[PDB]
């Protein structure tokens, strides 16, 4: 779980890179589907599913509005997080192995951004978080 | 591994660019402070206190070298990744006893640390060569026992 | 993989008293209830309602019975076991995009619904050997696609 | 998390098999040695690390009282755990990759001793209660 110094340099680090969310989400949900083809699937309903795709960029924009509201309710995950848990995990049924994928892409994506803000402490921290969503977002598989 | 030749060319250019006195200690520095179990296999490293001990440790950073020219080896010789790990994967999973799951968890702070150093640069089609490369390796690495 | 002579009867005497009629609809039934998001998997199954629904499905019955035939192959070919299973394992990890993490779900539930079968005689030699075996197999069935 | 109706079915277990818990441990430990030979290092130690071992049914009885610690604690994993997370996240450092193997040892050990009452639907309760423990444990690495 999350300490108060975990959640404090979650609130600081988002308070930097928060303005290129669009961004952050665009890339990185494109980086999943190329390098991890096998996410392909959840999205073989849109018409253009490649890095340059209009669906990308607007459901990558919906992603990290997924994260900030984890940031915002960074107290309880579980509750605040209780209705895309239910979507993801019941409805879709998700295969929760792929919210690590995303992770780890959304790092390597603010690493290609924020080099300089993207430290090792912060990179702890965020990473305990992230974590902390995958959990929150697994609670209604059973 | 079938490999093509566009990911024969990005695997060579992004080692031939490397630095590996840079990339290979932070890589290594931040896989021990991001997961700090990993520290335990390191017997004998010193003083491994804080996150800036580790940082600035002589020994993380001579290992974190070792570690990429480990690496060095297998973008030689591509076609047979499998078989130049044997002496690596029977240290690594029969002499240290490391868990399978950590060659993930370092592989990935070895992308990370490389997605900040060349930036743009490190393209989704680059980063999935990079990947494809990297699971060869980690699969190279626990191939000894089951 | 290097199999001892010992590994060879155990894993031998083990397929040879196993009824695949009983232990794999439970591995299988089991599975799809104790890790539910593998029932996304299997497309045209019927009524996977509640917990007794997939446990007297025929669908899933017959399934578990495929996947225990599947696995008398590797059985019957332990020495070449990658090999046997490139139909499989293409189907599994490029036609059908299961994430790897899952053949170890299922494997995992196969061992427990064989423990509670064999009771005392699934001895801690006996389960090192069938879970060297299944290590095998599941390391043939994710070995198509990095 | 657990459900009041996951809370009831570990509850009502443990009350069936607990009599037999110093076997359980004994047992649970024996083949994570054996049939996983990469945790033998934590007990190197020990004179003796094999399944007859005088060692070994020691500490598997020690390891059980844990995990009845942890049942009695239901409600509070994280707090019930936490001086054995200490313990094991902390000073032995124990690769928390080792707990998952633990946990399906114990799991077969009772479907070898119970296998009337471990039911599919026991197994996902027990289960989810298990994966609660392996995270309590891993509280304090980080
Ligand atoms: C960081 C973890 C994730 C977050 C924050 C997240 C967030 C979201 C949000 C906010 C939506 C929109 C919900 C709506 O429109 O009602 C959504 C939809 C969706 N998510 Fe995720 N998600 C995550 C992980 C994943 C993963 C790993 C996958 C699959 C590989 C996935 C697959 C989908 C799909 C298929 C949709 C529906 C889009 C459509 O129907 O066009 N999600 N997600
Ligand atoms: C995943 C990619 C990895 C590669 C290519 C790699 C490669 C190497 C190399 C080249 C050495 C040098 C030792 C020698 O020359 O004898 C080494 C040592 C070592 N590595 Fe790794 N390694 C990897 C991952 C890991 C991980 C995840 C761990 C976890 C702790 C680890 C633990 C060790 C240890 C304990 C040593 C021994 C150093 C000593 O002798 O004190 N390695 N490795
Ligand atoms: C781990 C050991 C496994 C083995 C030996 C195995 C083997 C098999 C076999 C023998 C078939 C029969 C299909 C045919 O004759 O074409 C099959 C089908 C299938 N299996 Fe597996 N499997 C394993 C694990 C899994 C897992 C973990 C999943 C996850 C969902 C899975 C999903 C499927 C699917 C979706 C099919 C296709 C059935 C259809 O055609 O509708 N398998 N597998
Ligand atoms: C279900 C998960 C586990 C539980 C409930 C558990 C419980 C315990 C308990 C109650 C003790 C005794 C503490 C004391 O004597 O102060 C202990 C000690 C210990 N545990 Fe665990 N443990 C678990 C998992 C593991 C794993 C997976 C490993 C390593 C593979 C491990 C390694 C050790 C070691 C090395 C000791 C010290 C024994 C000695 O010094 O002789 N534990 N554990």
């Amino acid at each position: 779980s999350l300490s108060d110094k975990d959640k404090a340099a979650v609130r600081a680090l988002w308070s930097k890179i928060g303005k290129s969310s669009d961004a952050i989400g665009n890339d990185a949900l494109s980086r999943m589907i190329v390098v991890y083809p096998q996410t392909k699937i959840y999205f073989s309903h849109w018409p253009d599913v490649t890095p340059g795709s209009p669906n990308i960029k607007a459901h990558g924009k919906k992603v990290m509005g997924g994260i900030a509201l984890a940031v915002s309710k960074i107290d309880d995950l579980k509750t605040g997080l209780m209705e895309l848990s239910e979507q993801h995990a019941y409805k879709l049924r998700v295969d929760p192995s792929n919210f690590k994928i995303l992770n780890h892409c959304i790092l390597v994506v603010i690493s290609t951004m924020f080099p300089k803000e993207f430290t090792p402490e912060a990179h702890v921290s965020l990473d305990k978080f992230l974590s902390g969503v995958a959990l929150a977002l697994a609670e209604r598989y059973r | 591994v079938e490999w093509t030749d566009k990911e024969r060319s990005i695997i060579s250019d992004i080692f031939s660019h490397m630095d590996y006195d840079d990339i290979g200690p932070k890589a290594l520095s931040r896989c021990l402070v991001v997961y700090p179990w990993t520290q335990r296999y390191f017997s004998g490293f010193g003083n491994l206190y804080n996150a800036e001990g580790i940082m600035s440790n002589a020994n993380v950073a001579a290992h974190g070298i070792k570690v990429l020219h480990g690496l060095d080896r297998g973008m030689k010789n591509m076609d047979n990744i499998a078989d130049a790990y044997t002496d690596l994967s029977t240290l690594h999973s029969e002499k240290l006893h490391v868990d399978p799951d950590n060659f993930k968890l370092l592989s990935d702070c070895i992308t990370i640390v490389l997605a900040a150093k060349m930036g743009h640069a490190f393209t989704a089609e680059t980063q999935g060569a990079f990947q494809k490369f990297l699971a060869a390796v980690v699969s190279a690495l626990g191939k000894q026992y089951h």
